[PDB]
RNA sequence: CUCUAGUGCAGAUCUUGGUGGUAGUAGCAAAUAUUCAAAUGAGAACUUUGAAGACUGAAGGGGGAAAGGUUCCACGUCAACAGCAGUUGGACGUGGGUUAGUCGAUCCUAAGAGAUGGGGAAGCUCCGUUUCAAAGGCCUGAUUUUAUGCAGGCCACCAUCGA
RNA sequence: GUUUGACCUCAAACAGGUAGGAGUACCCGCUGAACUUAAGCAUAUCAAUAAGCGGAGGAAAAGAAACCAACCGGGAUUGCCUUAGUAACGGCGAGUGAAGCGGCAAAAGCUCAAAUUUGAAAUCUGGUACCUUCGGUGCCCGAGUUGUAAUUUGGAGAGGGCAACUUUGGGGCCGUUCCUUGUCUAUGUCCUUGGAACAGGACGUCAUAGGGGGUGAGAAUCCCGUGUGCGAGGAGUGCGGUUCUUUGUAAAGUGCCUUCGAAGAGUCGAGUUGUUUGGGAAUGCAGCUCUAAGUGGGUGGAAAUUCAUCUAAAGCUAAAUAUUGGCGAGAGACCGAUAGCGAACAAGUACAGUGAUGGAAAGAUGAAAAGAACUUUGAAAAGAGAGUGAAAAAGUACGUGAAAUUG
RNA sequence: AAACUUUCAACAACGGAUCUCUUGGUUCUCGCAUCGAUGAAGAACGCAGCGAAAUGCGAUACGUAAUGUAGGUUGCAGAAUUCCGUGAAUCAUCGAUCUUUGAACGCACAUUGCGCCCCUUGGUAUUCCAGGGGGCAUGCCUGUUUGAGCGUCAUUU
């Protein structure tokens, strides 16, 4: 209901079906103007960009997507380590926007199923 | 004493739990204290 | 339940196979003296005399697998 | 991984006799892996060939069982009427 | 408030006549729900749905 | 712009906890002397080793059962923690070792008690077990085998449980 | 000797199915108390309940007249509003305290006999024999038709047969509804101070959806969702419509002919007690023991007597209603780590008690961990330069910070 | 005399409140509403590149299978290994799953230990054990094989 913690309850112990969707980020403007869709879920080999933030409007990709954590590693947002290893580094995917959507087998038929 | 059958693995369970507090605990918290309440000491508590 | 898990192959089983004959085993718990001996006899390929039992405070029952004279000891233990 | 469920059901009893014995031949290696430190790229194949060979063997039991006759005996089809006691 | 038991005892040990510690009782006072001046006992006017 | 409630703190030898107080004071564990040299080291009265003495020897020697249950052991650490130091510990952490027909784990008698069924009676429970029961010998019939095993007929002379 | 059988009393082993337990609340029944109040006080009263045990179910549990009104009239159980502190009881002291009538909600009714004394063609049953595997065959116990009527007695009130078939049921088909899966979620971009814009400034649209929460800062348009439309695939649990048999069997309506019927005894209640405060005390109700009639017996708070009214002592039945162990959604003048669920966090886990059990300490960086390379001093601790980064005036024991304590 | 003593200022230091916080309530409102011998709720002890250990699994062990869903590799995790880029595999369902042990249950016992009666199957010297399977004497109920007393008291001898 109207509740902070008890609304977050559903988000926290969300099933794996809902955790597909809750790996969310918006779509870019020429993806909306191509299709129609608001957001679509976020996966590994998508080209990404940072919306709100100091990392402002830079090019990136995603390295890893994680299931329970929700947070994704972002390629090109790269710092080192104390030992000196150039790693992709974490961000929560709300701070991101994807520029790639693939066509594939029948994601082609997902986005244009019965409603679309 | 002479031990029976179903005493032995209750005692084995107790001496297995005589190991330290799990080290996974303060990877979730990081540093901040989480203290626990069981194990067994030899001088003090016996088993059930 | 069922009888045999595996041998226990620490440095202790490398004492009592060179000198004192046996293969030290760590089987299941309700696996008695008769059951363990004939189960070794079919499985491993060795003839077996008195096989003994002892449970530690770890809960697991050991078995003391004594062999016959025509068979070996070292080429009985190290086959796996 | 090893064999598979839906394939075992569509077998015949003449083939399932071979499945029982020849699947648990590799099981001898799996117990040796526990002793020599386990590792999932060898040790992971230890589960479903207990009942999945026996239940598909008991397809020939259950589908033949509806042609019995006598009195007395229970465990076969007797504890089926539990949620039909009322 | 009746989720603890704490008894009277008086002098001879370090607790009062007030039900503070007895059959348990850390910061859970009262025999039943007793002691509003005691913290974790009862309230003065415990609010009710009946009123 | 006005209506509503668990609505003003100094106190029942009270209540939730830290901190103050005597106080760095006493205590520092029943009067079985200790002296001297070394090994190792950052540090040595204490670990460990040598020289030497006090001391006990119907126990400071030896050694099993109940009860407990791996505390022994080797490996390994000096942080927390030991009425002090500390090179040390069962604290701390990890694994191993315990092989019986053979030493204990049974029948019947005592203290004493149990299991089961129906009744007397309001239950508890007492009672029945004492005749069958339980166990054994002899005879007959059908089936099968290297053997076997079963069913029927016949035998009065005994009957509760635990060191 | 010996030959041949029925009922009372009233068994044991093989062999298909069927079942155990873990649990909360709701109700009915039974052995069945008390702290207390009249400031006290054995019999008012805590009370037919706790606690313990038994019984029934998914709802429990009740009920269709041996009723009220009062000559005007009406007709089950159950819940609610009027009612009622009235009508009565209790040192008339605390206290307890109905019924009837009108209105509102949701309201349909049935199983047993001329008792019983009960037996066969066939129907048809509990147990059980042969066959020896639920299939085929046989006997006794027996239920009414039926083969066929009485016993103990009585009336003029009233019933039954016969014919036409129809409806229910069963079978077949369709429509409606429910469940599940699957999909589009509308509406948005610019500019600027800047570390980030959800503020401010500029221009539009959806809105049915502007409740909500999450989002690097205030949100309709950034996200998760919602309103609203759409693909079909299964199911009979409900509801509606249609079709077949008049169902070789069971009931009702319609129409015609001909003629006459009943009763449940350990109960009614009783010497006496009592589950009821026995008081003149109904009823509810039967301990010890016995015990009554169907133009006759019973309800209506004394009896003679009269009027209106009901017909037990066998049995069954829907809802208005009570309640939770599990799951989801929404909200209430409803908290923000001393509150509240035991517990927001490895809280039953370092621990303590033989012991269902008691049970503390306990929350925390940023955008990105990049969680300090490198250099230099000291023995580790500790002390300084230097880098990373938006800021290091964010340095890992990571918010704001006071005092005793303490320079 | 400012050590010992007291106050102020400047410069800080050992302790540490409250509130905005917050995958946690409470209370109230609407709609549905338990599992189990085919082995319940629950413990034991196994199953990783490295491993204290979350989380899943548990003699085809981070699963197991058919179909609709492009980049998979849960968590501490950085990294390493291995496969693919317009038909990798993700998620709902159905089917597979059911180690030991708890109702627990071959049976006594002090839960994760541990031994009896019977059948089947295998090996071996007659014998004994093993591989494995089952029940009111683990609750109840039925059929079949097949039993007795005694009376009102039978048919014939």
């Amino acid at each position: 209901s109207s509740d902070r913690r008890k609304a977050r309850k559903a988000y926290f112990t969300a099933p794996s079906s809902q955790r597909r969707v809750l790996l969310s980020a918006p779509l870019s403007k020429e993806l909306r103007a191509q299709y129609g869709i608001k957001a679509l879920p976020i996966r590994r080999d998508d080209e990404v960009l940072v919306v709100r933030g100091s990392k402002k409007g830079q090019e990136g990709k995603i390295s890893s997507v994680y299931r329970l954590k929700f947070a994704v590693q972002v390629d090109k947002v790269t710092k080192e380590k104390v030992n000196g290893a150039s790693v992709p580094i974490n961000l929560h995917p709300s701070k991101l926007v994807i520029t790639k959507l693939h066509l594939d087998k029948d994601r082609k038929a997902l986005i244009q199923r019965k409603g679309g | 004493a002479q031990k029976s059958f179903r005493i032995k693995q209750k005692m084995a369970k107790a001496k297995k739990q005589n190991r330290p507090l799990p080290q996974w605990i303060r990877l979730r918290t990081n540093n901040t204290i989480r203290y626990n309440a069981k194990r067994r000491n030899w001088r003090r508590t016996k088993m059930n | 339940y069922k009888v045999i898990e595996q041998p226990i192959t620490s440095e202790t089983a490398m004492k009592k196979v060179e000198d004192g004959n046996i293969l030290v085993f760590q089987v299941s718990m309700k696996a008695n003296k008769y059951q363990i001996k004939k189960a070794v006899k079919e499985l491993y390929e060795v003839d077996v005399l008195k096989v003994n039992t002892l449970v530690r405070p770890n809960g697991t029952k050991k078995a003391y697998v004594r062999l016959t004279a025509d068979y070996d000891a070292l080429d009985i233990a190290n086959r796996i | 991984a090893g064999v598979k469920a839906y394939e075992l059901r569509t077998k015949s009893k003449e083939q399932l006799a071979s499945q029982l014995v020849d699947l648990k031949k590799e099981l001898a290696e799996l117990k040796v892996q526990k002793l020599s430190r386990p590792s999932l790229p060898k040790i992971k194949t230890v589960r479903k060939s207990i009942a999945c060979v026996l239940t598909v063997i008991n397809e020939q039991q259950a589908a033949a069982a509806a042609a019995a006759a006598a009195a007395a005996a229970a465990a076969a089809a007797a504890a089926a009427a539990a949620a039909a006691a009322a | 408030g009746h989720q603890t038991s704490a008894e009277s005892w008086g002098t001879g040990r370090a607790v009062a006549r007030i039900p503070r510690v007895g059959g348990g009782g850390t910061g859970r006072s009262g025999q039943g729900a007793f002691g509003n001046m005691c913290r974790g006992g009862r309230m003065f006017a415990p609010t009710k749905t009946w009123r």
